RNA sequence: AGCGA
């Protein structure tokens, strides 16, 4: 009787798989530029979180431009129609 | 039974098991060579018949 | 207890009578528990013994096989059915055919030998048929199908993947528990007897057997007996040295009288003898017959139906290896 | 139950330190040597792997200062049975010769017939002339224990079933009503007031004040005394222990009197169950092979119901990262479920809880772990705090519910005795009112146990000609082959006691009733009766009582002299073509309830060194698919199911999650990998410098 | 053959299935492999069309693939080769 | 052939129980009619009962009230024997106050309109000088048996005390038959049925409601064309 | 039924949690899998109607320790049952060595298609009737059902409504044109179930001797008619056996029933054997109720 | 809370299987047995009560001039479907001379009475035999035994027989446990009604329902304004 | 360590 509290949850694995699928879907619902900016901002493509200067460099624009992009995209995402399919994942 | 002696003398002889029995395929979790495990039945090729395939 | 109890449970027992009944009640219950442990253990051992008997081939295509008693003859003359046929004959395949009085064939080679066909044989008036068994199946690794006969579960011919060894294991070791031994005390018969017989442990109550035919040289020595066999060729007289008077002489057909002609391996006293000795005398055939008859004797005594083919699988597993008395010149100690 | 409380004391155990364990405690010591008579009951002993090792002391037995067991005896001098009670050990028992209590004593100490039953030294039984007898038993039922002595008509039952009945009489549960049994022994009052769980008026006096909590007794000399009750206290097996008073404010009580009934007690005497109308006919197969059918009346009128109290506990302790806190500021959870919690964690008293609900809002530090990008962006969008303190609140476990009786909270701030590194200890007591449900275990007082096959509606039950439905239906086939017709005699005598009798001694006394005690020639309905175990109702007396069983309300003798009655099938309607036995039988609810047994697991905790699923209903765990079950599967030849059960349900660590993924996605199940115990085995063998390797061909 | 109509788990009649194949173990593998083919067909319907085909007999409202495969067997709609 | 249709006569024995006689009946039928009616009366006569209570001094069911001899669960078991008849279907509330010593009979309950208690003489509890019992009882219509509805399922507060409810006004039903069966084959059955209600509704009303109920489930089979 | 078994829903809902989760996600009852899982946990009532759909046609295994022999594990089709106790078919009690004194069983669950096929075909109840040891039936009716069938097929001389050929003043008053007429006369208090009468049957096969007498070679039953002097109970008893089976006309001792079931299993298909044994069970219980076997 | 239904599975021309579902646990047993008894003993019908035969006075073994024996003729006539309207016992005659097979159409009925299976074998005659038998038929209910002759010898040739007045022959039933979860274990009634070819099982069941609804409206008409179970 | 089958 030594329960393995740190172990496979056996449900959160598939839960996170479906989570990631849903996030890729939602990001495809939005503009491609917005989706790529969010992916680089939050490290969804390689696990390396890119910051405003790096993303502004790779898009050839300024960090305040991308901050405006990020704010508008996150405001778009807070709109429930884009969030009804994600609310239950917490 | 007599586990220590059996293991040691097997080790000296380098006696290689062939896993041809049943309890061994139970121990290593592979399909047992009885019932639906023997190759006469475990390697059945199943295909829809050509006539009904065309009819489909 | 020589009192004995003299009140029915309707009448209600008295204090002492009830106190006496308690002895047997508790004894029986404790024996039940211990014997359950023992029977589970026996099944455990047997399963490993017979783990590698699995039907591989459809037909080994041999011609050897055992004969079955199958309704021995009546003195006045009829076909009185042998009571234990369902366990010894049914679900078997014939290697030979049934012919009688130079007549026509009755049942051909390789038939399931069910109720209608046995009825036909008994109507035609034959007593012995030579039938296949798993003892003489000539396949290398495990029995063929036709040797194992009808699968007792399906009612059809056994399949070509069945683990008949473990099936026989469970069938033999399952009906333990309800296996109370003989009521008699030095007499030995019960689950211990079954266990010793399979274990091949020389039965503690060895009953000396014969070694060659001829009449008997019987004598009652000092406080115990002295028997000897008069050979027929002859040769050296096997003189049985000490034969305690705590035994009995074998009664058959009459009691064993002096000068009576004995068989090659006739049991002299009444009891049991070592399967080793009956082997070295009368060969693999006699030992297999002896083992099956003995074990089935106990299971019959408790009125339990077990087809003999399971026991036959187990004894076939028993009689595999041979012993090296001369190395020849190759690799055998 | 109070009887079990008594019987666990007085228990004799031959296994112990300086004792014979079951390894060495073979059959030889498990028999009943004839010296046990009057010193150790031959009946009671656990039915498990301890038969004879654990027994119980006789009723009248006493302990020699030297650790031997003395027994009382009535000495008899020159055939005159004195009253000088001398206590003898087994040695003197063997020396002298012992007669029987149930002998014709001719009202003067003098035996009647010269040839008298007697016991000799070696357990022998003889007919000695009535001159050499020097000792005679104090009474019958001297060789029997306490619990067993409460079985009516014991002498009719076989030893095996009587032993079962004795072992199950200790397993009853305290019901909410606890009605006394109709037919009993003498050992329901004495074994009740000596059990301890009944309040006893210490010294005589009058009653001043009663309540549901305390009783104040005014002693005849000035002093008052308050007996405090024990209401709804949890026992050691989660059963209620309510104590309720039976006196009135104006009553006078005397010393040694019962003053407040305990858990299974009624007006002083033991009440381990209820008196139910019983029929003995097999009904529609539902009462097949020891199954039992009850009426919906028991469910409705709450006849069989048990209060059960469970104890849950949690400790706010110290840790490396900081200190754990019981509070309300739990991480992500809707405020909907925080309605029950009080301002400071623990739930409010009385709030009904279901499986998985919160009981103690408790949170513990988790330090700093970098988040997965997905949950990081989820927090970015939903504006949720990291809540570095992970949450391990006390959630009521699966498949349990009920009310919250009490909340016992400790604290370090109160300077209470807590183990090191513990800040605040709290326990919550949940309680439920489990009603009788199919699958529960019921039993009579004769070892006639059985689960409940089905609870029919009240209308589809065989009812008498008077419209009274029977309450339970036993099976006939279990009676003859088990040799416990004690239940049948109990049923008949219970019906007699329920209806009330009147032996019309118009012309003297009938033949059967000659040696009946006075004030048994008539009785009232629902009149309680007792038959001591070995001197009790004779068969002729029972026939005589059943003969006259005065009618209920109209002129209707429902049960004829035979003891049967014409039942009407409640379901179809036609009368049954043959009369059926009916009566009142006392039955008890056993502590093997379905709710405490049903168990399931889809995926739960896992073992540590081996990666097998855990074990026990305390956890989820699974069922050990043991070696014989493996053999059964091989004999069937079900190789794929064997593979599944031994690889991708127990130990294939990377295969379990893949199987779950496939099941949820609707894909196919993947092929098993390799068992984990096998890899462990390989690693130990290689650690033993044994080169184990797998070779392809 | 005048049996009463089966229902649930026992349709079709196993004895009328055993005449199709050599032994019940062949029957088992036959049905299981067909059921796996059916499951793969239902999973791989969203994307392009590949070698898999079925169900060949019309299924029920919500029917399990193994049941579909056994009914196909009883209908004599496939064949197999042993090992 | 008998062309006379059956009748139904009555026999009052006491205020609460009475006998009903039906004749003639075609032979081999009285047992069936008696059983059908019995299963009706003793299962599905609509009634009313107390559903939940709320004692001010308690928070739950397994506690005690200061002053009263009995405990809360014993009180529950006692009130479960109450017999009450409502008129409207909305769940109504009746109150009960008592102070000081004395027995607490059902007659002390003050009911609202429509509802009535049919036995004031039931012992509920007994008090003393320190006693004070104040409790409300929810009374509701319904039929058959229902266990205690869950507190969490409803939006009730912590003071709620649910109670299992038995909506049934009938206490005991039986019957017998006197089949004449004269050899001349003018045979007929005579159903003599006996009802005993628990002083809630008259046996006449109970049987009338049962007869009404045994028109619906056979209107099912009747309405075909 | 023989191939069926009970299952407490509050257990199955946990056993088949992934299946019901998937299905009630599919029916749009849950936005996603985690919400569906919480729905199952809280047991919102529609979970049960989806649970039925997942349960249908998906066998389970019933282990009982100690598993002495091969039939300790058998595969049943589960069906949902009110309560918390597994409802087991009474006729596998012999195989399981299970009396209902409080014994417990373990429900397993095959997952892969291969496992489901193995349980369906090899380990199904109706496909394992006989012993592996001696081939005798273990689905054979026992105990109470045997008592019922004995009381049903036993013959009582001097019973109500016998066949007597007395003439001169009145006819025999024993003949009965059809078992339907006989059943009606039994419902009326004229015919006892164990009286000797002469019925005229048209849906039962006569024994070999009467067949060879009246039809000689090829008497088919479904249309042919023939009289028989038997008891009503035995006619009702031969109604359960299949059509091809001859008439029996004996007293159903346990050994006789064993012989009948053995013959039936050796000559007829397994499904027929299963259906006839189920019918025998039902009749045995129904007429064990009426036998009036009590102990006083 | 739910409306039960009724649907039939027509198996033969006259053999049906009704299903009523779902009910309140337990109403299936409340109404199935009552329905069975109504079907078997409440639908009016008609049958033969007795018969007298020429050439037979006391030799009740066999009839001269024919092949079949008296009891065989009796139990062949016993299974004879007939419909009538005249309540008094009416007399029919079936008479036929010559060798040949006597069918159910040979009988010539008077006004009102009718035979519903004329093409049914009854007897065989050989060697210029003439069989003439008189039937007395009347209508009734349920089943009656062979009524003993109330008169001793008023009709010396008149020998009584049974009378299967009931139209339906064989009705059984059983209950099931449909939908235990969301309905809390309701019941389902199955009926297996078999009738002769006089009436359909559908009309038989409808008439039985009519009789039962009248018989329970008898009880209903005590306090008409009585609340019960309503659907 | 205790207990049920
Ligand atoms: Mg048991
Ligand atoms: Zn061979």
């Amino acid at each position: 009787f030594i329960e393995d509290s740190e172990a496979v949850v056996a449900v959160d694995a598939v839960s996170f798989t479906l989570l990631q699928d849903q996030l890729q879907s939602v990001l495809d619902t939005l503009s491609e530029r917005e989706a790529g900016v969010v992916r680089l901002r939050f490290g969804l493509t390689d696990g390396q979180p890119r910051t405003l200067d790096e993303i502004g460099q790779v898009y050839g624009v300024t960090r305040e431009r991308i901050r405006q992009i990020e704010s508008k995209t996150m405001s778009k995402l807070r709109h429930p129609s884009r969030s009804q399919v994600l609310r239950d994942y917490l | 039974q007599e586990t220590t002696r059996v293991l040691t003398d097997a080790a000296i002889n380098c006696r290689s098991d062939k896993l041809n029995g049943l309890k061994e395929n139970v121990i290593i979790g592979k399909l047992i060579p009885a019932g639906t495990g023997i190759n006469r039945y475990r390697n059945i090729a199943v295909q829809p018949t050509e006539e009904a395939r065309a009819a489909a | 207890i020589p009192r004995p109890v003299k009140s029915s449970f309707r009448e209600g027992l008295t204090v002492l009578e009830y106190f006496i009944n308690t002895h047997g009640a508790r004894k029986g219950l404790a024996d039940t528990a211990l014997r359950t442990a023992d029977s589970g253990y026996l099944t455990r051992r047997l399963v490993d013994v017979s783990q590698d008997v699995i039907v591989r081939e459809h037909d080994c295509q041999t011609e050897r096989g055992i004969v079955v008693e199958l309704a021995e003859r009546a003195p006045d003359g009829t076909l009185i059915r042998d009571p234990y046929i369902e366990t010894s004959a049914y679900a078997r395949t014939l290697g030979t055919d049934a012919v009688d009085e130079a007549g026509n064939v009755i049942v051909e080679r390789g038939q399931d030998l069910g109720d209608p066909e046995i009825d036909a044989l008994l109507a035609a008036g034959i007593t012995q048929v030579k039938v296949r068994s798993v003892l003489t199946c000539a396949t290398s690794t495990g029995v063929c199908a036709t040797c194992y006969g009808r699968s007792m579960a399906t009612g059809k011919l056994v399949d070509i993947g069945e683990a008949v060894g473990i099936v026989a294991a469970q069938s033999i070791g399952e009906p333990g528990t309800q296996l109370t031994m003989r009521t008699f005390h030095d007499i030995t018969g019960g689950l211990p007897r079954v266990q010793e017989l399979f274990e091949a442990r020389v039965p503690r109550g060895k009953a000396p057997i014969a070694d060659v035919t001829g009449r008997v040289r019987l004598e009652d020595g000092e406080r115990f007996y002295k028997i000897t066999i008069v050979p027929d060729d002859g040769g050296e007289e096997v003189v049985y040295d000490k034969i305690s008077k705590r035994q009995r002489l074998r009664v058959f057909k009459r009691v064993l009288s002096d000068g009576d002609h004995v068989e090659v391996g006739q049991q002299l006293m009444e009891g049991s003898a070592d399967p080793h000795e009956v082997l070295r005398v009368q060969g693999p055939r006699e030992v297999q017959i002896h083992l099956v008859r003995e074990v089935q004797e106990v299971y019959r005594a408790q009125g339990v139906s077990i087809h003999d083919k399971h026991i036959e699988v187990i004894v076939r597993q028993m009689l595999r290896r041979v012993t090296i008395i001369d190395s020849g010149s190759t690799e055998f100690l | 139950n109070p009887l079990s409380g008594l019987t666990h004391k007085r228990r004799l155990s031959a296994l112990g330190p300086g004792g014979l364990s079951r390894e060495r405690a073979g059959l030889e010591v498990r028999d009943v040597h004839p010296s046990h008579y009057g010193r150790m009951c031959p009946i009671e002993t656990p039915e498990g792997p301890n038969i004879g090792l654990i027994g119980s002391l006789s009723v009248y037995a006493r302990v020699n200062p030297f650790g031997f067991i003395e027994t009382p005896y009535r000495k008899v001098v020159d055939g005159v049975v004195s009253d000088e009670i001398v206590y003898l050990t087994a040695d003197e028992e063997d020396r002298h010769v012992v007669a029987q209590a149930n002998s014709p004593i001719d009202a003067d100490g003098r035996f009647v017939e010269p040839r008298v039953l007697v016991r000799r030294k070696a357990g022998e039984v003889e007919y000695v002339p009535s001159s050499e007898v020097d000792y005679m038993d104090v009474s019958p039922r001297q060789m029997v224990s306490v619990a067993t002595a409460m079985i009516p008509f014991l002498e009719h039952d076989d030893a095996n079933r009587a032993l079962m009945g004795a072992n199950m009489q200790r397993q009853a549960v305290p019901l909410v009503r606890s009605e006394a049994p109709l037919v009993g022994t003498g050992m329901e009052l004495r074994a009740a007031i000596d059990a301890g769980d009944v309040v006893v008026a210490e010294e005589s006096g009058v009653i001043e004040e009663v309540s549901a909590d305390y009783i104040t007794v005014m002693h005849d000399n000035g002093t008052r005394r308050t007996y405090r009750m024990r209401k709804f206290a949890r026992s050691n097996h989660g059963t209620c222990a309510n104590q309720c008073p039976i006196v009135d404010a104006g009553d006078r009580v005397e010393a040694g009197q019962v003053i407040a009934d305990g858990p299974c007690t009624d007006d002083g005497e033991m009440a381990l169950g209820k008196n139910l109308l019983v029929a003995i006919m097999p009904w529609e197969g539902h009462n097949y092979e020891d199954a039992i059918i009850l009426s919906n009346r028991l469910v409705e009128e709450d006849v069989l119901t048990s209060i059960h109290i469970e104890e849950h506990e949690i400790d706010a302790r110290d840790t490396k990262l900081g200190a754990e806190e019981i509070t309300r500021d739990i991480p992500n959870i809707s405020d909907e479920v925080l309605a029950d919690l009080d301002e400071r964690g623990i739930v409010r008293i009385g709030a009904e809880v279901r499986d998985g609900d919160i009981l103690v809002g408790k949170v513990t530090p988790k330090g700093e772990t970098e988040l997965t990008p997905e949950e990081r962006l989820l927090r970015a969008i939903f504006g949720e705090k990291a809540r570095e303190v992970r949450d391990t609140s006390l959630k009521v476990p699966h498949g349990e519910s009920g009310k919250v009786i009490g909340i016992r909270v400790f604290s370090r701030e109160d300077e209470d005795e807590l183990p090191a590194g513990v800040n605040e200890l709290v326990r919550v007591y949940v309680a439920q009112k489990r009603k009788i449900s199919d699958g529960d275990k019921l039993a009579g007082r004769h070892g006639n146990k059985g689960v409940i096959g089905k609870i029919l509606p009240v209308e589809d039950m065989p009812f008498l000609a008077d419209g009274t439905p029977v309450d339970i239906i036993l099976n006939t086939h279990g009676v003859p082959r088990r040799m416990n017709i004690g239940q049948i005699l109990e049923t008949h005598l219970g019906w007699c006691a329920h209806s009330g009798w009147k032996v019309d001694a118009a012309k003297g006394v009938p033949d059967w009733a000659a040696r009946l005690p006075d004030e048994l020639l008539e009785a009232q309905p629902n009149a309680i009766v007792s038959t001591p175990v070995f001197d009790g109702a004779q068969e002729a007396e029972l026939q005589g009582l059943l003969s006259c069983t005065l009618p209920n309300r109209d002129g209707d003798v429902l049960v004829d002299a035979d003891g049967k009655a014409m039942l009407f099938d409640g379901r179809s309607g036609e009368p049954f073509p043959y009369p059926v036995t009916v009566g009142y039988m006392y039955i008890m609810k056993l502590h093997h309830l379905v709710d405490d047994k049903i168990h399931a697991r889809s995926t739960g905790p896992y073992s540590m060194i081996t990666q097998q699923p855990l074990g026990g209903k305390a956890q989820f765990g699974g069922q050990r698919f043991g070696e014989m079950e493996c053999w059964a599967m091989q004999a069937y030849g079900a190789a794929y199911t064997l593979q599944e059960l031994l690889t991708i349900k127990s130990d294939d660590t990377v295969g379990r999650v893949k199987v779950y993924e496939a099941i949820v996605k609707g894909e196919n199940i993947p092929e098993p990998g390799i068992p984990e115990s096998f890899k462990v085995l390989l690693k130990e063998l290689q650690s033993l410098c044994l080169n184990v390797e797998v070779l392809s061909s | 053959g005048g049996y009463d109509t089966p229902l649930g788990i026992t349709n079709p009649p196993i004895d009328e299935l055993l005449d199709r194949v050599s032994s019940k173990y062949a029957l088992v593998i036959y049905a299981a492999k067909r059921a796996r083919q059916i499951n793969d067909y239902y999973n791989q319907l969203g994307e392009g069309i590949l070698e898999y085909v079925g169900p060949l007999v019309e299924p029920g409202l919500q029917e399990k693939p193994l049941s579909i495969a056994l009914r196909e067997i009883h209908a004599d709609l496939l064949e197999h080769t042993e090992g | 052939l008998i062309s006379q249709r059956p009748t139904l006569s009555e026999d009052v024995l006491t205020d609460n129980r009475s006998q009903f006689v039906i004749e003639p009946l075609e032979p081999g039928f009285g047992y069936t009619l008696g059983n059908s009616l019995r299963r009706t009366l003793l299962s599905s006569i609509p009634g009313a009962a107390v559903t939940s209570i709320r004692i001010d001094g308690v928070l739950h069911e397994f506690t005690t009230v200061p002053g009263v001899k009995e405990d809360v669960t014993e009180i529950i078991l006692n009130l479960k024997s109450l017999v009450v008849s409502s008129e409207e279907d909305e769940p109504v509330t009746m109150y009960l106050r008592k102070q000081g010593p004395g027995e607490v009979t059902a007659g002390d309950i003050v009911p609202p309109a429509g509802v009535t208690v049919h036995n004031p003489g039931m012992h509920i509890a007994t008090l003393n000088d320190k006693g004070k019992l104040e409790v409300e009882l929810v009374v509701e219509r319904g039929r058959g048996y229902v266990p205690a509805v869950q507190n969490r399922a409803s939006g009730a507060e912590i003071g709620r005390i649910p109670v299992d409810s038995i909506y049934s006004p009938v206490l005991k039903v039986t019957y017998k038959v006197d089949a004449t069966r004269v050899e001349q084959r003018t045979d007929f059955d005579k159903l003599i049925l006996d009802v005993e209600t628990k002083n809630s509704i008259s046996p006449r009303d109970a049987l009338a409601s049962a007869g009404k109920t045994l028109v619906e489930l056979f209107g099912l089979a009747r309405e075909l064309n | 039924k023989l191939h069926q078994c009970g299952l407490p829903k509050l257990m199955a809902l946990e056993l088949f949690k992934p299946f019901v989760m998937k299905r009630l996600v599919d029916l749009n009852h849950a936005q996603n899998i985690k919400s569906a899982k919480r729905m199952v946990e809280r047991q919102r009532p529609q979970v049960w109607d989806v649970l039925e759909e997942v349960i249908a046609e998906h066998p389970v295994l019933l282990n009982r320790a100690p598993t002495l022999h091969r039939l300790g594990i058998q595969a049943f089709e589960p069906m949902l049952v009110e309560g918390k106790a597994i409802q087991l078919h009474p006729l596998v009690c012999e195989a399981f060595n299970a009396d209902f004194d409080g014994d417990q069983m373990a429900v397993h669950l095959p997952l892969s298609a291969e496992a489901q096929a193995e349980a369906r075909i090899l380990m199904l109840s109706s496909n394992n009737i006989l012993s592996p040891a001696s081939g005798r039936p273990l689905a054979m009716p026992r105990l109470d059902m045997v008592t019922g069938l004995y009381y049903l097929t036993t013959e009582v001389p001097g019973d109500t409504g016998e066949y007597q050929p007395a003439s001169g003043d009145h006819p025999e008053t024993g003949v009965y044109s059809s078992p339907a007429e006989a059943i009606m006369a039994a419902d009326r208090g004229v015919l006892s179930v164990r009286a000797k009468i002469k019925v005229r049957l048209t849906q039962l096969r006569p024994p070999v001797e009467i067949e060879a007498e009246l039809f000689g070679h090829s008497g088919w039953q479904p249309g042919d008619a023939w009289m028989a002097e038997t008891t009503l109970g035995r006619v009702m008893f031969n109604e359960l056996l299949p059509l091809g089976y001859p008439f029996v006309n004996k007293q159903m001792h346990k050994k006789v029933q064993a012989a009948i079931i053995n013959d039936l299993a050796e000559r007829y298909p397994m499904i027929v054997v299963a259906q006839t044994v189920d019918k025998l069970k039902d009749a045995g219980f129904y007429w064990a109720t009426r036998s009036g076997v009590t102990v006083s």
